[PDB]
């Protein structure tokens, strides 16, 4: 990165949305556990044999 | 010998283009800093 461009051109700087979570007025409980496999951002979790935190998948045996 | 002449006092007028289109583009913005950043908010609100 040393040259600036002298020309005329256009670019594109990217396009934000609002991520709303809530859809009610209820109260907020959290607590922190520790994980078993990788937990991504608002993903449903559940409790596995060791108590970790694998995220939710129906259909298991 | 010769004729002598006499001209005009006409001043020079140049009609170049006509700003058809420049009726909508009214705003001036000049600007020293690189590119210009530019919104597309949508201003819509059509809904009950």
């Amino acid at each position: 990165t040393s040259l600036p461009n002298y020309l005329a051109g256009n670019g594109d700087l990217g396009s934000w949305e609002p991520t709303q979570i809530f859809a009610g007025e209820a109260d907020i409980v959290t607590e922190g556990g520790a994980a078993g496999a990788d937990i991504e951002i608002y993903q449903v979790i559940a409790k596995n044999a060791a108590g970790a935190m694998v995220p939710h998948d129906p259909t298991a045996t | 010998l010769y004729t002598t002449y006499q001209l005009l006092e006409v001043q020079r007028k140049l009609k170049t283009l006509p700003a058809f289109f420049l009726q909508w583009f009214p705003r001036q913005i000049n600007f020293q800093e690189d590119m210009i950043a530019f919104d597309k908010v949508i201003q819509d609100v059509t809904r009950v």
